[PDB]
């Protein structure tokens, strides 16, 4: 469970 | 609003 | 694993805040909806763009892209804020700047 | 978005990239009007990125994109990071959209309005097509 962002620290994977 | 000059097209409908 | 170039669209279905939470449980309050567990799913690089339904046949705005599973697993629903409960402070908002 | 498929180019036209000053895309958000850009909290857009309308392939130049500038970044006070709720920002632009055939608005709701669970609707981007 995460948010489906692609730069930063709450995003998936970083 | 809500209604595109182009309209959408979209498989099964 | 990389970027579409060029926009992409999916059909998905609504789920009632009851069913959402037998997969999320309590993760899941009052100003979220959630829609898919349908075959598709939303994905890294979506967060913030639309989810839209007919209303009086225009497209509306009723969900802003959020969260969900770190897979983006088609087989699990993803959720979105919902914009009904947010759009008094929307219009709040635009009306006093 | 995973197992979807190319839109008709132009048939969204509320759609907008966030991009950074290298021309990075981090984010969506759809326009209201052409003052006006809704999108999540947890995108943390500041005055130093950049609205981008009006495109369809990020990989050429064979359209008539609009980069637009924002005025100011409203935050809504009751965001939790923790829990992800009342993800909502507001974006006023510094300079006007002007509306045409692939630039325009979505409708915002009533507050009172019911979307049945079963419904069919729609979602786009620019997201990963697979993990």
């Amino acid at each position: 469970a995460c948010a489906w962002c692609l730069r930063g620290t709450i995003c998936c994977s970083g | 609003c809500g209604v595109p000059a182009i309209q959408p097209v979209l498989s099964g409908l | 694993a990389n970027t579409p170039d060029r926009l992409q669209q999916a059909s998905l279905p609504l789920l009632s805040n009851t069913n959402c939470k037998k997969y999320w449980g309590t993760k899941i309050k009052d100003a979220m909806i959630c829609a898919g567990a349908s075959g598709v799913s939303s994905c890294m690089g979506d967060s913030g763009g639309p989810l839209v339904c007919k209303k009086n046949g225009a497209w509306t705005l009723v969900g802003i892209v959020s969260w969900g599973s770190s897979t983006c697993s088609t087989s699990t629903p993803g959720v979105y804020a919902r914009v009904t409960a947010l759009v008094n402070w929307v219009q709040q908002t635009l009306a006093a700047n | 978005i995973v197992n979807g498929e190319e839109a008709v180019p132009g048939s969204w036209p509320w759609q907008v990239s966030l991009q950074d000053k290298t021309g990075f895309h981090f984010c969506g958000g759809s326009l209201i009007n052409e003052n006006w850009v809704v999108t999540a909290a947890h995108c943390g857009v500041t005055t130093s990125d950049v609205v981008v309308a009006g495109e369809f392939d990020q990989g050429s130049s064979s359209e008539k994109i609009q980069k637009l500038k924002i005025a100011k970044v409203f935050k809504n006070s009751k965001y939790n990071s923790l829990t992800i709720n009342n993800d909502i920002t507001l974006l006023k632009l510094s300079t006007a959209a002007s509306f045409s055939q692939t630039v325009s608005a979505v409708c915002l709701p009533s507050a009172s309005d019911d979307f049945a669970a079963g419904t069919t609707c729609v979602t786009t981007g620019w997201g990963l097509t697979r993990y």
